[PDB]
């Protein structure tokens, strides 16, 4: 069997790339407006130091993810004024001034 | 005298060769947090406010 006619399909595809980067102040959460908590926390040490390093390390990767996908061209091209090219109407994918 | 925090470099022969405040400017507190005298360019997170 050999096919004769054909068809053309456009198939969508959804992929996540990022995630909302966060940050947490310790004493607003683990102390919560009391100095005596902060008078007690210093026994435990600089755990606020290490977690801020970790979460910002996540936050560096989130900008790193978006940058490694998109930032691949080296000329900033211009959208042409025409949007219809021999039966190819790009009126829905290009932006509009 | 005042209650502060310093950072001291010892040499090979156990001699105090250099010190730094942790209170005079944000630049020295950056040296206090990263624990180094020479700091390359970039942003660096430090303590809260
Ligand atoms: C490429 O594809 C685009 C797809 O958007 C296509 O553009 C659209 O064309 C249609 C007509 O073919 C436009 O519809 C008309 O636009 C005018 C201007 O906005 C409106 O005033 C019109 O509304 C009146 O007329 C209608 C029928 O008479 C009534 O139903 C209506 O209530 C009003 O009385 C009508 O909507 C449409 O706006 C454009 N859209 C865009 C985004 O340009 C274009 O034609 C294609 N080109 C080629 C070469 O294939
Ligand atoms: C730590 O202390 C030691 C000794 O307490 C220091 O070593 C001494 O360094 C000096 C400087 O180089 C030496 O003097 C020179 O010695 C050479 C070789 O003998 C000679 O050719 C020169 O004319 C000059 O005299 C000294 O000999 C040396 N002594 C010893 C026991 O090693 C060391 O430099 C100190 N280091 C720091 C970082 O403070």
């Amino acid at each position: 069997a050999i096919p004769t006619n054909f068809s053309i399909s456009i198939t969508t595809e959804v992929m996540p790339v990022s995630m909302a980067k966060t940050s947490v102040d310790c004493n607003m959460y683990i102390c919560g407006d009391s100095t005596e908590c902060a008078n007690l926390l210093l026994q435990y040490g600089s755990f606020c130091t290490q977690l801020n390093r970790a979460l910002s390390g996540i936050a560096a990767e989130q900008d790193r993810n978006t940058r490694e996908v998109f930032a691949q061209v080296k000329q900033m091209y211009k959208t042409p004024t025409l949007k219809y090219f021999g039966g190819f109407n790009f009126s829905q994918i290009l932006p509009d001034p | 005298l005042k209650p502060t925090t310093f950072m001291l470099k010892y040499d090979e022969n156990g001699t105090i060769t250099d010190a730094v405040d942790c209170s005079q400017n944000p630049l020295a507190e950056l040296k206090c947090s990263v624990k180094s005298f020479e700091i390359d360019k970039g942003i660096y997170q430090t303590s809260n406010f």
